[PDB]
């Protein structure tokens, strides 16, 4: 979902904001 | 799969800090 | 005020290892 | 709420399961 | 003893106890 | 390798977490 | 005092960093 | 005193994570 | 420099370009 | 891939403990 | 001991030594 | 050149002075 999404080759600042609140 | 519980402690530090003050859900039981 | 910002990047590392796979909501904007 | 209360006096074991999801 | 043993599959809270001081 | 020399900083952090005041030793020398 | 509970985090970084393979015994409890 | 020497380590991870494949250059003697 | 204004009150995304290389 | 990303966090701590204050230069793109 | 020591002044890379083990 | 150098096998103290400023 998100680890297994950045922690296999680093999400974007842009994909990291999906998560932000 | 120690890699999950390790590398995801610093996605959490690049998350509150994109996010600022912002806050955000973490939730690594993918 | 720089300590929340940075403190709290290691609050996560506790949380997450207390809910082991469980997710964790932090919202710093108190 | 959570940060100011763990940034404070360390939160102990039970209070950071509260945040827990 | 200790790294191979938790940084294989994450060590459980009960087992980290065993290496507190 | 290297996970070892670099996973084994973040095991500490919840070693002395869980111990809370207590100490604790830690020898990667396996 | 949460410095302590925190900074200890980064001393270790640099302690088992020194020792390498040595290991060392942390205890905070002074 | 120590903040400085501590705050710093996480300067450098919002550093090269901004930076993302680009380098920096840290220099804390200011 | 750097340290002292980023360790003091946070730098922001576009401040701490500066220091890019 | 992830490893570089994340294991550099740990380099740079060690590059300005040996350094003490002098600054360093932190390249990842190699 | 060796965090009011190392936490307060930052040691030296001789003063981590005789934590060593 | 210094990542994959030290993140392959742990650069020793008198090589990360190479990179020192």
């Amino acid at each position: 979902g998100i680890v297994e999404q950045c922690c296999t080759s680093i999400c974007s600042l842009y994909q990291l904001e999906n998560y932000c609140n | 799969f120690v890699n999950q519980h390790l590398c995801g402690s610093h996605l959490v530090e690049a998350l509150y800090l994109v996010c600022g003050e912002r806050g955000f859900f973490y939730t690594p039981k993918t």
